[PDB]
């Protein structure tokens, strides 16, 4: 832990505490090692429809990163983690297959 | 002639009820698929029990004779069965040399300081073995060369008698108007009981390396794989005791050849050492008169060692 | 010369015929077939010169087989040769793919024991019972010791099981995307309630002091552990491990985790029903492999052997007249029985020991086990993990716990790549 | 104490049957738990306390 | 061998011994239980290879020279240089010792069918069927993987083997 | 011992002698126990 939670960033679930690892800050103790574990915890979640792909020219278009969402009249392009919509362009998604 | 035993001579070891228990026994047994003796008589060796089955519908098979001597002067074990019932008695006998209207018993003529008394096709099995002064007879009547099975022998008796057996022989019904004889040898089995508390199968655990693997798992199914069951210890042959020469022989040859001796009241007296002795040359000398050794034996005067002679 | 003599069988139920190997005995010095081994000699099987997979090892390279009616010996092939067509301008790359599914099975626990020092050592007899006294505190380590490592087997089942702090609960609607979880969730119907596949597990599978204690978590209340799992990672993913619950449909689900390991999201949603129909007839393949686990049957087995065997150590004399203390003691003398019985008090408290050893030996191979056991749970089923061959052969998309009687089975799910063509 | 067989434990009915020359039963392991009754000719238990 | 130690061919000894019951098929099974996982050890390092690869006759790869660790035919047992250089720094009574189950030869092989994976195609042939890629574009790729441009590698790829071949 | 005592008083001096050979031998395989854990934990990192 002291190499992959103080000396980096690490992946591993639960392996440097509860949530999305940030960071970590070691401490001593007496005959041991204590670890403050810095970590991310999203809040406050709102629901959404969605779909996977959407409809343009008879094509169909997926994003880069993140999920299509609709606020009940208008859809819109979010990355996963944090609730910001932008416009769906060109530029935000690709094309692949009908 | 002779035959092959398959899986017989085998008898409940003791009292001591059980279950389904895979137990292990060593004990006085015939070995399973054993060099058994056939007869169709003389005295036989007893050496260390002895396994006795027969055939017949008939009862050819009019009682044994058992002990030491098999002769007066000494008591012995007789064992007989009219059609009444078997008849334990323990005496000192005169025997017949050939033992056998309808009017019997001619086998012995005396039955003198009698310390016991009692009175009261198809394969007839009988295992007789004598340990701490005690006769032990199993048997079992069962109907059908012998066949091939298994069948578990139960007490008959229990004679609390003394008597030494080395020898036996057999008595059979003359016409006047068969029988095996095995031997007992210390083996190891793995008994398998039923529910009922009868042994229903065994394993000799030394006569093929796989049964040796089945006596060391106690089970009768082994699993693939490679099981060490045992070692190979070589054994060594002969005895050889080597040892010096002599050189010093510390020469007796002047003590007993002195050829002016001393008289008596003025006696010589010579001291040996740390030197090399070989009295051979004295017991085998020949010539003697007297010659008594009070402290140790004449012939153990090499086997020593003393400090000042 | 003297060595091991051990026995080459192929099972009772294929044959009696057998092989015997004395070990570094050199076959001259032995008292058909005999065969010079660097591990001895082999006698009773045929040497060969083809190279067949390994058997039953022999050692140095050297196994035997049940192959060519007879036994034989032969030097075990490794696998096949390939040649890889590598040049400086070429490259493979797949077409196709297959979904996998294996099993991972891991214990997590053994059974807790103790035993009355007492009970053991003298068995209701007063004239023992005071002679204990002075030996010290041999009793307070032995059940401080066998105390310790049984509360640690409560807690290796916490840290494996309770690794979720809400009861989730599927819909009754169980349909996900064409996906088949039926077999991993629990059947309204069993005994308790077990999935069909838990039920193979779980059916495959007061004498002198020598006390068993129950665990703390019953059977049924691991099944509810795993079973609310499995419903947050159908509904909700990974992310109910982070904090609360976020639904998501399972094909998009499915999609974020083929990104996950390099494959854009496009060929999951073109081929969708292929995927779904691969993963459904791969689970229905584990049924069939279950009906394995010895890994949990050799933690039941070597406990059982060594609690019999502290039995049996009750009918030594350790240098005493008789091994029973009502006997010494009533036909002797007291100042002699008193000496024999402490022989008889030294050799059980000795084999006593023995067996807390080795249960505090045993006990860390047990926790090391649950150590590895909680640390996978979390990586493999709360998570994706690009550990190689951690969570499963293939590129990790994701894992299903199931429960067994004392430990965890892992159902890893990868993908693997398939019919690759040639390209520069 | 049933004619040398010294124990302790409850006796009860037992439902074994042993062969007409055997005095006790053992268990696996080699503990005695059934004896019978040497007036009566009854197969009785010996569970433990 | 229990006895052999204890008494040591004695039947006066052997026979007393017994009384103390089976603390000689203890000792047994506690040795054995731990010889046999000497051998799993060894089999789950090594045996991370279903078929055995081997690299083909010509060998220019890139500029990167692996002569050093892979196999030398001219060499005892056909270890590689540094293998070699590795094995050359490092009977009584009722005590033997057991031969393992993999020769060194078949460890060799082990090793060597790992290093003829990854040179000719990478991680792949862990996930699946061995699929060949360029050594260059390997090199490339796993630059890319810690956050490193791929061209970094293409115009420096007489550099960064010749730092290999002389580390 | 077997050759300066009577078998009564040769038999006290043989225990005395498998007690100790026996607790030397039966502390050797506890070692190995305890150290077999070790290489397998090893090996375990290794194939990691
Ligand atoms: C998103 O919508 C779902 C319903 O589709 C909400 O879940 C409901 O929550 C209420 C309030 O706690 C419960 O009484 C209902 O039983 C829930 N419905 C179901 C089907 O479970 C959820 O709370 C909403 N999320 C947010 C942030 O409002
Ligand atoms: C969804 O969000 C949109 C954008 O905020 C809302 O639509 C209106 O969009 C026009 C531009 O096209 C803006 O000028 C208005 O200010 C927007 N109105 C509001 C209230 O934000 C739309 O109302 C939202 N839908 C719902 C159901 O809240
Ligand atoms: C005393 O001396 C005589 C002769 O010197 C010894 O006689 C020898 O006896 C052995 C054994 O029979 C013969 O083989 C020799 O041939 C004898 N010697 C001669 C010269 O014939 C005699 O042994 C001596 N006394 C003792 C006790 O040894
Ligand atoms: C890749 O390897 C091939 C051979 O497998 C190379 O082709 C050789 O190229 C050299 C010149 O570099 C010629 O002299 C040889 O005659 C070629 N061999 C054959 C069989 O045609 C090729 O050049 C290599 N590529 C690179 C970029 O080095
Ligand atoms: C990819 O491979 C799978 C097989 O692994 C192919 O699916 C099978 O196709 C055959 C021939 O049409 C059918 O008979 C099987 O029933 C299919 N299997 C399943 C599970 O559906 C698939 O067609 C391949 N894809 C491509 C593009 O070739
Ligand atoms: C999911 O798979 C299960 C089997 O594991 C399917 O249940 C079977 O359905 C068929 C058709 O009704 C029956 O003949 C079998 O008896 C069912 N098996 C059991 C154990 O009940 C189930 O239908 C599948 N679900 C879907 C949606 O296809
Ligand atoms: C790619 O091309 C190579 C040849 O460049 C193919 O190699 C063949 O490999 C097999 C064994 O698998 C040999 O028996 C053939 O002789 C090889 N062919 C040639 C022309 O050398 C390789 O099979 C091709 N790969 C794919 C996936 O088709
Ligand atoms: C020991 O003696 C008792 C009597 O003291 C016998 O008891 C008899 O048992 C039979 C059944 O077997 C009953 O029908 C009798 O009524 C009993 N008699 C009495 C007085 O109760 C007992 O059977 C004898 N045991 C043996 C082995 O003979
Ligand atoms: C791989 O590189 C090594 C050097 O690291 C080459 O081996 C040496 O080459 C020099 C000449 O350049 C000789 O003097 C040495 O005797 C070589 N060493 C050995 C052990 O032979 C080697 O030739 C290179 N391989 C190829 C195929 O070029
Ligand atoms: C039994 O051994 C004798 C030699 O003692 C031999 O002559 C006889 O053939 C053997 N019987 C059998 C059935 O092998
Ligand atoms: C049976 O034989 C015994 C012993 O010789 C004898 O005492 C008894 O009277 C015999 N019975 C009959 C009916 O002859
Ligand atoms: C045995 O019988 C003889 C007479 O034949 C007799 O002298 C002797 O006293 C008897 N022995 C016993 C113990 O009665
Ligand atoms: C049996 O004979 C042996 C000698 O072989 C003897 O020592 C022993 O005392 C005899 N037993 C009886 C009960 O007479
Ligand atoms: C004896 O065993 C058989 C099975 O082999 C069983 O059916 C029968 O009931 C048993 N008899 C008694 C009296 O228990
Ligand atoms: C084991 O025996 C059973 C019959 O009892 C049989 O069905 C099975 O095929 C056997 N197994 C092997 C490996 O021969
Ligand atoms: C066995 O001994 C012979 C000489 O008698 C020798 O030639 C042979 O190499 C030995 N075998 C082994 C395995 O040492
Ligand atoms: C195996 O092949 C060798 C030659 O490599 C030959 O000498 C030997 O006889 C062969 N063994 C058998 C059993 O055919």
């Amino acid at each position: 832990k002291m190499s992959e939670c103080v000396l980096g960033q690490s992946k591993r679930v639960d392996f440097c505490g509860k949530g999305y690892h940030l960071m970590s800050f070691p401490q001593s103790a007496p005959h041991g090692v204590v670890f403050l574990h810095v970590t991310y915890v999203p809040a406050q979640e709102k629901n959404f429809t969605t779909a996977p792909a959407i409809c343009h020219d008879g094509k169909a278009h997926f994003p880069r990163e993140g999920v299509f969402v609709s606020n009940g009249t208008h859809w819109f392009v979010t990355q996963r983690n944090f609730y910001e919509p932008q416009i769906i362009t060109t530029d935000n998604t690709f094309v692949s297959g009908n | 002639a002779y035959t092959n035993s398959f899986t017989r001579g085998v008898y409940y070891p003791d009292k001591v009820f059980r279950s389904s228990v895979l137990h292990s026994t060593q004990d006085l047994f015939l070995p399973f698929f054993s060099n058994v003796t056939w007869f169709h008589n003389p005295v036989l060796p007893f050496n260390d029990g002895v396994y006795f089955a027969s055939i017949e519908k008939s009862n050819i098979i009019r009682g044994w004779i058992f002990g030491t001597t098999l002769d007066s002067k000494t008591q012995s074990l007789l064992i007989v069965n009219n059609a009444t019932n078997v008849v334990i008695k323990v005496c000192e006998f005169q025997f017949c040399n050939d033992p056998f209207m309808e009017s019997e018993f001619r086998v012995y003529s005396s039955a003198n300081n009698c310390t016991f008394e009692y009175v009261s096709k198809n394969l007839r099995e009988f295992v007789f073995k004598n340990i701490d002064g005690y006769f032990k007879i199993y048997s079992k009547h069962t109907p059908i060369d012998l066949p091939q099975g298994f069948s578990a022998l139960e007490p008959l008796v229990d004679l609390p008698i003394g008597i030494n057996i080395t020898r036996f022989q057999t008595l059979l019904a003359l016409h006047r108007s068969a029988y095996y004889v095995g031997y007992l040898q210390p083996r190891t089995f793995l008994l398998k009981y039923n529910e009922n508390g009868t042994i229903t199968d065994a394993v000799d655990c030394a006569l093929d390396p796989l049964s040796e693997t089945k006596c060391t798992l106690k089970s009768f199914t082994v699993e693939k794989g490679i099981y060490q069951t045992s070692n190979f210890r070589v054994q060594p042959t002969e005895s050889i005791v080597r040892f010096p020469n002599i050189t010093n022989l510390c020469p007796f040859d002047e003590v007993f050849n002195a050829t002016r001796f001393a008289s008596v009241y003025a006696w010589n007296r010579k001291r040996i050492s740390n030197c090399v002795a070989d009295y051979s040359v004295l017991y085998n000398f020949a010539p003697f008169f007297t010659f008594k050794c009070y402290g140790v034996s004449p012939t153990k005067l090499n086997d020593l060692c003393f400090t000042n002679v | 010369s003297f060595g091991g003599v051990s026995v080459i069988t192929p099972g009772t139920n294929t044959s009696n015929q057998v092989a015997v190997l004395y070990q570094g005995v050199n076959c001259t010095e032995v008292p058909s077939n005999v065969f010079q081994t660097r591990a001895g000699c082999l006698i009773g099987a045929e040497y060969v010169n083809n190279s067949y997979e390994c058997d039953i090892p022999i050692g140095a390279g050297i196994c035997a087989s049940y192959q060519t009616q007879s036994i034989i010996a032969y030097t075990m092939s490794l696998g096949a040769e390939n040649s890889v067509a590598y040049s400086n301008n070429s490259i493979a790359i797949p077409t196709n793919f297959t979904i996998s599914v294996t099993t991972e099975i891991l214990p997590v626990s053994m059974t807790k024991t103790s035993v009355d020092c007492t009970m053991y050592i003298c068995g209701d007899s007063t004239e023992c019972s005071n002679l204990l006294l002075q030996y010290g505190s041999f009793c307070t380590q032995l059940k401080r010791a066998l105390t310790g490592i049984a509360v640690e087997q409560d807690k290796n089942t916490q840290e494996v099981f309770a690794q979720v702090k809400q009861i989730y609960k599927t819909p009754p609607i169980k349909y996900f995307g064409g996906f088949n979880f039926s077999q991993i969730l629990p059947d309204p119907s069993k005994p308790s309630k077990r999935s069909p596949i838990e039920d193979l597990l779980f059916n495959k599978v007061k004498f002198n002091g020598l006390t068993v204690l129950p665990p703390l978590l019953t059977d049924e209340m691991i099944a509810q552990y795993t079973s609310a799992l499995l419903a947050g990672t159908i509904t909700s993913g990974w992310t109910f491990g982070a904090g609360p619950a976020l639904q998501i449909p399972f094909p998009m689900q499915m999609a974020y985790r083929f990104n996950g390991i390099g494959v854009t999201q496009n060929v999951l949603y073109e081929n969708q029903k292929l995927i779904a129909n691969q993963f459904n007839s791969a689970i229905g393949k584990i049924q069939d492999s279950l009906s394995a686990l010895g890994k949990l049957q050799d933690v039941v087995n070597h406990n059982a052997q060594a609690l019999n065997t502290l039995v049996k150590q009750l009918s030594s004399k350790f240098g005493a007249i008789s091994s029973v203390l009502n006997d010494i003691l009533s036909r002797l003398d007291p100042p002699e029985a008193e000496v024999q019985i402490d022989r008889l008090i030294t050799g059980r408290l000795q084999s006593l020991q023995t067996y807390v050893t080795q249960q505090l030996i045993r006990a860390a191979e047990i926790r090391a086990s649950a150590n590895l056991a909680a640390t996978k749970m979390s990586e493999c089923v709360l998570g994706q993990s690009k550990r190689v061959d951690f969570c499963g052969k293939g590129y990790h998309l994701m894992s299903f716990p199931q429960s067994a009687p004392h430990g965890v089975v892992f159902l890893h799910v990868t993908y693997v790549p398939a019919q690759e063509k040639n390209f520069t | 104490n049933f004619n040398g067989l010294t124990g302790t434990g409850v006796l009860t009915e037992s439902n074994k049957k042993f062969l007409p020359f055997q005095q006790f039963g053992r268990d696996i392991a080699d503990t005695t738990d059934a004896v019978r009754d040497p007036q009566t000719l009854e197969i009785l238990d010996i569970t433990p306390c």
